[PDB]
């Protein structure tokens, strides 16, 4: 009920201080930013490796490589373990867009 | 080529001091164009499934294989869908392989086993395959045409089969004065020796213009570009990485002073895991981003360097094919990858990629003049011909941490020469 | 003129007991790189013609072409004082000879010859193309 | 309506336009048109006389935790 009326306060990635503006780093903890980018891209890297091992296992348990998967088997660990990594990746991809882009894209 | 011209003058340096010493200038790079835009991913939405990729791969690769099976087996054509086959009748089928291997790990060194089946699959159904076909040279994900008949046990008997082949290739303009290009891979900053340190120092000292006589300084001034291809920080164990980016920043500063440089992410480098790897973020390089001669690019990399067009990877497709096949020669695997018209056919089944849905971007749409690979254990180079007028130079770049070898590519004669660096070690010839 | 760098090298080498590469002796005295190699050859020729029995050890550099199995490679090596002529006779074409370093008491491997160049780079970071034979034009600090 | 909701349900299961349960309906219509397989000009003419309704502009199983 109340959960819809969010404010979505941003927070510093280094020391957890809520503040106005969208930049990821805090003004006291700004120098140590290359290390804080280094940290958490090795987490995105390990979530990417878990998405792909799971969503292609359903293709081999199903039989076909060219048509959709429909298997909501409640006794398979595969089901609902393939559902949460989509959201982990959704969240961890958006935390790294706090940092700018590493280049242009319209050239 | 290079070492021929490096002796073409007089030698001044075993002499007492002089009034003047010669200087030179770096040759201009008056044409360059990056055309690796299908690998730069701006939106990056997950939450699709991997079935949109196989369907567009088949739909795009089908007319090439029909048009080659016509002129390879005769225009009295018998091409037919997998469901409309009658028992014991001669026909041609165009489909996608699937290799059914045990010993491939599931969720809960080679991996080929003496028994494993091939299955030809289309969008609606599958069929098994036996006959005259290679069981261990082929991998899951190749699209091909095949000739034979449906037998009585439901299986299929194969007589001969054909691949897609090389794409068209427009000719390049010839050059006036020879320009060179240097290729290095796998420095391994973080661990791997001390002879690698003096090797890296001697390499940057030669290319920057600090070392050797006026022969070497005249010949290293003609090197137009530098390409560093993946695996810059070799890592011993993840769970070190913070102190290595400082030294990589210093080295890229000392190279960005004189030459233009292109830097590519590799197997261990701070980027994503899926195959169109995005460029490195500039916030890890404070010093080297002062100059506009340093560039950070995608792992898959195309370019047009002085008319000659380049395409390369950091050696992740070739070792993946090496895992699940029987071929050993990395130059042969690179040429085979060229022969089936796909940079990485084992994706996604054992090599992860992004879930595209509009068009598969690993199909070759044209033919490159040069086509290199990444972190291969030894040097190799070759020239191959097409059916039409298509010639391609194939280079495998060695790994600097063991061999200490780089490659020079001439842009007018189109040849490749190795360069090797070796300081003296703890060597005493009186024991 | 000559006595300036001759006395500077004679106090750097034999008194402070240091290891002098050409890049260290070009960042100390503000000299071109080739002129620094010529300076070191001048010093070693004078003090090896004077006495013949000094406490002096040299290391050179040899570069040039080679053919191992058909293919033409280009081999570059930093070599000691005993093994020069054999390395010169293994090669096919010769392309570069100069001097790399001198020592007081003999080392065991190529260890400290990287430490010296690295440390003298470490404090001198706004100039490395300053004494370089190649001066490009588009590389000036812009971004 | 109630006849336009079966035409879209028939466009969504024809195998000659693609394996589509992850994307929108108009994206799959334009994907087939690019490759030009044979999109019909009626599954377009109901996706223009409507606004952003989730029971026209969505795949059949856009619920359903698959
Ligand atoms: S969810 Fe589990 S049971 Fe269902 S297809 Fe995937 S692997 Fe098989
Ligand atoms: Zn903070």
């Amino acid at each position: 009920g109340l959960l819809a009326f969010a404010k979505r306060r941003n927070c510093c990635i280094g020391c957890r201080t809520v503040l106005s503006h969208q930049g990821a780093v805090c003004e006291f903890c700004q120098p140590r930013e290359s290390e804080l980018y280094q940290k958490e891209v090795s987490h995105l890297n390990a979530l990417e490796e878990r998405f792909s091992r799971l969503w292609t296992q359903c293709q081999r348990c199903q039989g076909s490589l060219h048509e959709d998967v429909i298997c909501t088997s409640r006794d398979c660990p595969i089901f609902y373990m393939r559902k949460k990594v989509r959201k982990d990746l959704e969240d961890q991809e958006q935390l790294l867009r706090r940092f700018g882009p590493p280049g242009p894209e319209a050239w | 080529m290079f070492s021929e011209q490096a002796a073409q003058r007089a030698h001044t340096l075993l002499s007492p001091p002089s009034a003047n010493n010669a200087t030179f200038a770096r040759v201009p790079v008056a044409t360059y164009t990056n055309s690796s835009q299908p690998f730069r991913l701006g939106e990056r939405s997950f939450s699709r499934q991997y079935a949109h990729i196989y369907a567009t791969r088949l739909i795009q690769m089908r007319p090439f294989l029909e048009n080659r099976a016509q002129q390879h087996w005769g225009s009295g054509v018998g091409v037919k869908k997998l469901c409309e086959l009658q028992p014991e009748e001669k026909c041609c089928v165009v489909g996608t392989l699937f290799k059914a291997m045990p010993l491939q790990p599931s969720i809960l060194s080679k991996y080929i086993h003496p028994d494993d089946e091939l299955v030809l699959e289309d969008e609606l159904q599958r069929i098994k395959l036996k006959g005259t076909i290679d069981v261990s040279k082929l991998v899951t994900g190749t699209v091909l045409a095949v000739f034979g008949s449906v037998r009585d046990d439901g299986k299929f008997l194969v007589e001969d089969y054909c691949f897609a082949d090389l794409a068209p290739q427009k000719p390049a303009p010839p050059l006036d004065t020879d320009r060179f290009v240097l290729l290095v891979s796998g420095l391994g900053l973080g661990g791997g020796g001390g002879e690698s340190l003096l090797g890296t120092q001697l390499l940057v000292d030669v290319v920057t213009g600090q070392l050797g006589d006026e022969g070497e300084q005249c010949s290293a001034a003609h090197v137009s570009r530098v390409i560093l291809a993946g695996n810059l920080l070799s890592h011993s164990t993840q769970s070190a990485s913070v102190e290595a980016v400082k030294m990589l920043d210093e080295i890229l500063l000392q190279l960005s002073a004189s030459v233009p440089v292109d830097v590519m992410p590799g197997e261990f480098d701070p980027t994503n895991y899926t195959l169109p790897q995005q460029p490195l973020h500039p916030c890890m390089f404070p010093l080297a981003t002062a100059y506009s001669t340093l560039q950070l690019v995608t792992n898959p990399y195309q370019a047009t360097i002085d008319g000659v067009r380049f395409l390369g990877t950091s050696g992740q497709n070739v070792s993946d094919i090496f895992r699940y096949s029987s071929m050993e020669d990395h130059l042969e695997i690179l040429e085979w990858t060229l022969r089936v018209r796909h940079i990485s056919p084992t994706a996604p089944d054992t090599l992860g990629c992004y879930p595209f849905y509009k068009t598969d971007p690993f199909i070759f749409p044209e033919c490159p003049h040069v086509y290199f690979c990444g972190n291969t254990p030894s040097f190799g180079s070759k020239i191959i011909r097409g059916p039409e007028d298509q010639t391609v130079l194939l280079v495998t770049v060695p790994d600097f941490s063991a061999t200490q070898t780089a490659c020079l590519v001439n842009l007018r004669s189109l040849a490749c020469q190795p360069i090797s660096f070796s300081g003296f070690g703890a060597e005493d010839d009186d024991l | 003129a000559d006595q300036l760098y001759l006395e500077n090298i004679d106090e750097f080498v034999t008194d402070q007991n240091k290891i002098v590469t050409y890049k260290w002796l070009s960042y100390t005295l503000g000299v071109h790189v080739n002129q620094a190699k010529q300076m070191l050859y001048d010093y070693v020729e004078r003090k090896r013609k004077e006495n013949s029995g000094a406490q002096l050890h040299v290391t050179y550099l040899v570069s040039g072409s080679l053919i191992q199995n058909g293919h033409s490679c280009h081999k570059v090596a930093v070599v000691r004082e005993d093994k020069l002529e054999a390395v010169k006779s293994k090669l096919a074409v010769t392309a570069s000879i100069h001097v790399y370093s001198i020592q007081k008491a003999m080392l065991k491997d190529s260890g400290p010859l990287f430490n010296t160049d690295y440390d003298i780079l470490k404090s001198n970071l706004q100039n490395c193309s300053k004494f370089s034979a190649i001066q490009c034009a588009a590389a000036v600090p812009r971004a | 309506e109630e006849a336009e909701l079966e035409l879209l349900r028939q466009f969504d299961l024809a195998w000659q336009y693609g394996p589509c349960t992850g994307i929108t309906r108009l994206q799959r219509w334009c994907r087939a048109k690019q490759m030009g397989l044979e999109p019909p000009p009626e599954v377009w003419q109901v996706l223009k006389t409507h606004p952003g309704d989730p029971r026209f502009q969505c795949s059949l199983w856009h619920l359903y935790p698959l």
